[PDB]
């Protein structure tokens, strides 16, 4: 869980879903 | 640059009001993930802020005309303009989330009301 | 309703500096990134930075690392961009926008302010 960017957070939570 | 670079085409084109129309988007590498393309359509009016038409590809943007339409996967996408109405003169941007944030150079759409003249002699 | 004001646009000598402001305002601020994008005229889109108000962490293009700086007063919900050593090529509608993730896990630029022109002149 580290991003520390919008696109790292974006593509975290889509993969998950 | 290691940006993904979109390149559109045609960079500038003129039909008339019922007319269909396409405007291509082709990138540097893929824009894909997890079954999903991350790309999207703005419409550009002139002095005016990007408008948000189409996400992931496909999807319509709440409000927009069921008229605009995207399609493609990977690489390359199509914006298609079913029977163009007064109102979608404008500058069109493709634009991508895969990789931070990139557009790509624009089309510029206009309107046609007249023939082109034939320069015959 | 959900608006950004952008503003301190004008004309600036090469080597100038100039600070540009994005008030935001319908939406608490700190939630969401907050980017810069500009517009050179008759010309494409790019993207400057993002920054995230709540805990200030910021993300600028390589491109403009040296130069330009993101920051936020979380008090006037505005965002901020610095822009030093102007050059010919910095000539552009600067704009700021913000990005929104949709149920579907989708995420992309919904506002954005009016822009403000700044002209780097001879």
């Amino acid at each position: 869980g580290d991003c520390r960017s919008s696109t790292c957070e974006g593509l975290d939570l889509l993969r998950k879903i | 640059s290691g940006d993904i670079q979109l390149t559109q085409s045609p960079s500038s084109l003129s039909a008339s009001v019922g007319d269909r129309v396409t405007i291509t988007c082709r990138a540097s590498e893929s824009v894909d993930y997890y079954g999903s393309s991350l790309l999207q359509w703005y419409q550009q009016k002139p002095g005016k802020a990007p408008k948000l038409l189409i996400y992931a590809a496909s999807k319509l943007a709440s409000g927009v005309p069921s008229r605009f339409s995207g399609s493609g996967s990977g690489t390359d996408f199509t914006l298609t303009i079913s029977s163009l109405q007064p109102e979608d003169f404008a500058t069109y941007y493709c634009q991508q989330t895969r990789k931070a944030y990139t557009f790509g150079q624009g089309t510029k759409l206009e309107i046609k009301t007249g023939s082109e003249n034939l320069y015959f002699q | 309703e959900v608006q950004l004001v952008e503003s301190g646009g004008g004309l600036v000598q090469p080597g100038g500096s100039l600070r540009l402001s994005c008030a935001a305002s319908g939406f608490t601020f700190s939630s969401y990134w907050m980017h810069w994008v500009r517009q050179a005229p008759g010309k494409g889109l790019e993207w400057i930075g993002e920054i995230k108000p709540s805990n200030e962490l910021t993300n600028v293009h390589e491109k403009f690392k040296d130069r330009f700086t993101i920051s936020v007063d979380k008090a006037k919900n505005s965002a901020y961009l610095q822009m030093n050593s102007l050059r010919a090529e910095d000539t552009a509608v600067y704009y700021c926008t913000r990005t929104i993730t949709t149920t579907e896990g989708y995420w992309f630029f919904d506002v954005w302010g009016q822009g403000t022109l700044v002209t780097v002149s001879s």
